[PDB]
């Protein structure tokens, strides 16, 4: 009693270093009184992580890297509305253990909190009936000598003060995959369409990155200075059009 | 047993509040009323406002400290609210008591779950209305806390987002880093509530449901006195509210948005 | 094979702060030789927790709160019998670990472990015509360990003297949901009825609370001290009387408290 | 294979004892007898009686220390008890032995489950009768113990419900809080026993089953001797018993309550 | 495919304090070329635990108790063979953890872990005509560690001198169920029969106890000291003889001990 | 795919050895041979002989230290052993290495594994017409001490396998550990559970022979007054062999012969 | 939904690289394109070269430090790469913070550690998917982890160095072969999945190119008169095997068309 009609598009931009792998599943549910479409947003957003000598200084080198990945979907058809999407923001919950102790004169008290860290966290930045935007944000990294915060100005700062800028920074094996290679988004959105209204609708899908810069300064040891949000909304946008009656997809534009 | 589905939506762009409502009409031969399972989702922005870093000896910010959702039918119709989720928790925890001789040692350990926000049912919940409040609960300031809306230290007041007691910095720069704040306090709440309604079969074919999404923004301020920093939190200093009214057609299993309303309050 | 006939009623009382959400499932089991009815008792009993200044004093403030929730079902029809219900009282069971050792000194250790609920549900009375449960405050997880529901200092607060009685007690985030908001009962009962006897039967369903009072007194440099009045108010209850017809499957509300 | 169900009940309001019997008659073409699965539930109040808080140097309370249930058929009928649950437990525990050197260390840890009340079969169980005793077992007083019905300290006697050894008055206020007592000692026992019975098809169409529910109340008393408090427990100082007799119609799978009887004993 | 014919017998002996609950499942498996019969051996053997004053003395009391339960099956019919049974003897398996450490001092630790049963079931004898198990007291969890069933102080009590021999021994709450009440055996055996040879076969089923006696002696500041008589009473058994018909599926009890 | 079952048994009451053999004949149209799954169970007594408690300075006992089971077809028939269970184990264990500093250095290694009192391994005589297992005393804990086994050696006390105390002041016949402290297989009965799969050629003979052998090796353990211990392996052997005739056409099996053999050195 | 299967293989005996390609053609009435699930397995030898034991104060070995696989369609055909596995990991770890008074702090983190890590090639796009399986966290004995760029100011890269103050020949001062990771000295057995779409109004035949490759690192140690020290040079030799297959979308057949072996030596 449910019929699916499946369509795919795959669009790459060399300029942006982005591939969008988009799947459109039109849902004919006889129990539902509107048209429905499920958009599976996958693909690949390259980290575009890059190293270089700063100005003409020869003792400070810079690493430019993706602090945040951007994924967003928007429609302009007033007959279309967003009815579902994943992932969603969740309440953060932790496990707490607490101990009180007496030794017979001696008192002890212990509190331990435990939880799970992801390298990057996915947050809903904004959402309404016409659109949803997520940001996938650098968070915490497991290193020798403890977990390091994505806001540490020393993050990725290296060990060879060498004149090759790549050497001012941690080796690839101490970089997370989302920094060394990039991000494989997996996002989903379901939209309703009012039957017998517009024949087609436009959806604009946006994939991209915000870049931080870490300057490593030789002082001999290496010291880290951060420029947060150095480059923002470096994004690749593609505009798809769907036909609700014929299930044709057209790519109508891209930046 | 037959199932009919529909959906309906409403937005306030000015408040960054949107409602998504998913409706499952069940007709069941064994039952003498109509059943509607109503899932309420969407978005409620936190209304968060960062501090100005140029505030000197005194600074403030606004954070989203409570979200309220409510679903109500009308006193004059035949629609009742018969079930819903989540329900209030009779919370549990694990205990381990130990007694040791070698010198006598006592210890008690307890293990429990700690949520940054807690969901409980509204006072006003009754046979024609169900409401939840999702409220800031146990919030860790780095490794310290938990703190909440009403935390009180005799000297430093409420240290909820206070970065240091003896910090040498501008007021607007002595709050904890925004990323150290709980997600719902700075970003967006994505509600997920379920209600079950019954409708008499001899009633009106159409009826009205009103769904309200709301945020309470708290005002958190810190101040230097000459010796140390202290903090104060003022609850529900701004309130933003979005109410939508939907018409249910029980016979034809359709739902239309009728009306919306934005209201705010400012202390 | 089994046919079910489903009925619902929802009754609210503003006086008591109670909503009863009742489901009646008539069971037609061909393999069973009597009539059967399952009653699913749900709803909401609000805590009615309240704060106030004690009399005319300036240093004594009071918090009134639900120490227990009451849930009861009764029939007066001789032809009806309670044949099942949940929850039922259980034996307390715990996990014990005992160690004994020595060096070449001596050592002994015993540890017990178990799970605590904030409120425990106990069967208080049950016979063929009725069952009564009490859901009783038990133990709470706080900073500084687990605290008993009988601790006179329970919920005593941190802000003497504010003039506001609410400030004499812990904030909402340190109150369990069942005190800050209330209880959503979930109880079930199954009754039999002798076939071709009475056309109708009556059931009374009771939802309510027992309240304690915690007085907070300012002393001495200033701190707050707790004194408890246990069972300050008992059986603050909302009773509704339902009548069932075993032939037509009609339900009627016959009365209220 | 066919199944027929029915139920019956019996009450003693005086003793606060109630029986619920659920009957599953099974006809199995592969077996030459009729089968009946009989579940016995209901309520047995503890008979608990609080101490008077006004007794001075000597006080007592009554508590529910053992519950007996038995189900039996008639010597003259063709009905046998072929199986039942629960059965006696061959109990288990976990062991960890450790031997270390650095100086030598030996250690042994054992892990096991500890029950407030323990269920075992009655010694009177045989081919026409099954019975169980649910008996107070390992009761923790304050994190002290376990104590039981026969616990014995040379000085203090039985400290089962004793609050303090050297408490500054008052006997009757020197028992542990009621809420600290185990549930079955102060409240209601909700039995849940299973028996399977066989009936010969060449026999009487009707037969009689007798079901007895019973409580033993112990008398726990404490005394001050001018120096310290001490306790004593007297087992089965009072007995309350409710016996019912049900007629099984094997042919028509019906059950009628024929009669009931209340008996007590007081030491 | 598979047809089962079920029969039951239930036999009690007052002399022996034993009830045999026996189930006979005749198996007609079309893929199997002999007759088959599964015997489910259940019932109840009471511990017959007893306390008494030793001889005419006043300082020596005795507890007689079941150290081992006996369960045995045998047939007389050359056309019948035992082809399966449970439980079976198993190899002891344990978990070992071993650590070796250096502190710049060397440390070595070995720990073994396993599960103890109060009583262990061992296959004593088995052949095509019979099987015999013994269920033997093994280890008991007490306060003060695990006690071996072979400790002469096992069950020795705390109340010298009450005069009542019952008080010379631990109270019921410190006895395992198999000693305070008795054993509920659960044993199973499958036999084949050559079809169509003998019309009938006899099976002799045996349930009983071996009893130890523990003497408690009052000593010296007076305490109780334990002395054991192991295998004080052996093969206190109840035997019943059953005859099956392989064609009519009649069971008859042909005799008892 | 059709399945035919039968069973057969044989006993030696003299040796207290008894064989139960369960046969599953499988005919599978997708395969060009007849298949037989043969399960071997029953009993092998340990042959355990307790010590005489009147032995003064020198005592002994016999215990069941190894059990051998073997199943074989005849060199002249078309019956092969194609599979069987249990197989030899490539054993595993868990490891945790730890390195610690305190500003003092600490290293440790913990290993976790299973320990069994008897170990099962395949007979090195196993081949395409014969499979056999040895179930051998392996890791035996005396009290909390050990493990010991059949060849444990202390340069002073020798083999302390069943030795109660090194400096005990009792009779020799009384300085063995309690019987209940011995492993079950050393003093009681081994209940084998072995599986073998056989193939038979369809153009073969309709009947073939299978020979099944159950055996115990008894070790002699002796102690002498300090105290010391010696264990002598397979000082007595007891063997029971049975040959069965398989009728592959009618799926019948029939006991043809038995033989008891022993060795005493 | 209908499924058709086939397989194809290619070998370079010289390089010890072999490709196995398993093909699942799916025709699904609900979709307007042909689907191909393509599984790439086989063997990529590490190229490991043990050190000569007679080297005196300076020695070297080559080890397999990175494996690259890529699957590509032709820029002129209607064949896209829509999905694939494995994808890059947003890695997770467990944390336990503890605060104790008697004042004590501790933080424990728990995570998984791979000797080799797989990540997508930065050339991944709508017509090409590629992966790199790169030496990651390697333990010497119980020391490390080390990798391709481990750097100690004095001893350099102690990746396969047996001791610092060792009295022995260079070439007998590397760690035992069996103490090296499996992929560094043996064979890598790739397992990669790609899903490809093909337009039905397209050509009936198309071409896919599968490349398997190894990067061999040169690791060397030297004695200076006071201590041993090591250096690792990345991708000092490269060995590459590329095969191209013709996919017959109409009849669900695949045919090897050509192979090529290429190398680089620094």
């Amino acid at each position: 009693d449910i019929e699916i009609i499946k369509r795919t598009e795959d669009k790459t931009s060399n300029k942006w270093g982005v591939t969008q792998n988009i799947q459109f599943d039109f849902v004919k549910d006889k129990k539902y009184n509107k048209d429905a479409l499920i958009l599976k947003m996958q693909g690949f957003i390259s980290s575009r992580t890059t190293y270089y000598n700063y100005k003409k200084t020869n003792h400070v080198k810079a690493m430019r890297w993706p602090f945040q990945y951007n994924i967003g979907l928007k429609t302009n058809d007033k007959y279309v509305s967003l009815i579902n999407y994943l992932p969603k923001n969740k309440i953060e919950s932790t496990n707490v253990s607490q101990t009180l102790g007496y030794n017979i004169g001696s008192f002890n008290y212990s509190k331990s909190i435990s939880y799970t860290q992801q390298n990057y966290v996915s947050e809903v930045e904004q959402q309404n009936s016409k659109s949803v935007l997520w940001g996938v944000k650098a968070n915490s990294f497991a290193t020798e000598s403890g977990q390091k915060s994505a806001f540490d100005s020393d993050l990725f700062v290296g060990y060879k003060p060498s004149k090759d800028p790549r050497d001012y920074f941690v080796p690839d094996s101490e970089l997370p995959p989302l920094v060394q290679s990039g991000f494989n988004p997996s996002f989903i959105a379901t939209v309703s369409h009012e039957k017998g209204s517009s024949d087609t609708s436009e959806f604009e899908i946006t994939y991209g990155r915000n870049m931080d810069v870490t300057h490593a300064i030789k002082r001999s040891y290496l010291d880290g200075h951060r420029v947060h949000n150095a480059f923002v909304n470096r994004n690749y946008t593609v505009k798809y059009e769907v036909n609700w009656k014929t299930h044709e997809i057209k790519v109508k534009g891209q930046n | 047993v037959t199932l009919y589905k529909t959906t309906a939506t409403a937005d306030s762009d000015k408040f960054k509040i949107s409602q998504i409502l998913t409706f499952n009409f069940i007709k069941d031969k064994s039952y003498d009323k109509d059943t509607l399972v109503l899932k309420a989702t969407g978005n409620i922005n936190s209304g968060f406002v960062k501090p100005n870093p140029n505030d000197y000896d005194f600074s403030k910010l606004y954070w989203g400290a409570k979200y309220n959702v409510s679903i109500s039918s009308q006193s004059n119709d035949s629609v009742n609210v018969v079930d819903y989720a989540p329900k209030n928790q009779n919370e549990e925890f694990q205990v381990q008591n130990t007694l040791g001789y070698t010198n006598t040692a006592f210890s008690e350990t307890i293990n429990y779950k700690q949520e940054s926000y807690r969901t409980t049912l509204s006072r006003n919940t009754n046979y024609k209305n169900v409401g939840w409040g999702v409220e800031a609960h146990k919030i860790m300031n780095n490794g310290w806390g938990p703190y909440g809306r009403d935390s009180f230290h005799p000297t430093y007041g409420n240290e909820l987002f206070l970065a240091g007691r003896q910090s040498s910095a501008y007021a607007g720069q002595n709050f904890i880093a925004q990323h150290q704040m709980p997600l719902l306090s700075r970003s967006n709440f994505n509600p997920e509530f379920l209600s079950v309604l019954s409708h008499r079969q001899d009633g009106a074919k159409k009826s009205k449901i009103t769904v309200t999404y709301q945020r309470e923004m708290d005002l958190y301020q810190i101040r230097w006195n000459g010796f140390y920093w202290a903090g104060a939190n003022y609850k529900n200093f701004k309130t933003r509210t979005f109410k939508s009214t939907y018409e249910i057609d029980w016979e034809n299993h359709k739902v239309k948005l009728l009306d919306t309303k934005e209201t705010e309050n400012n202390k």
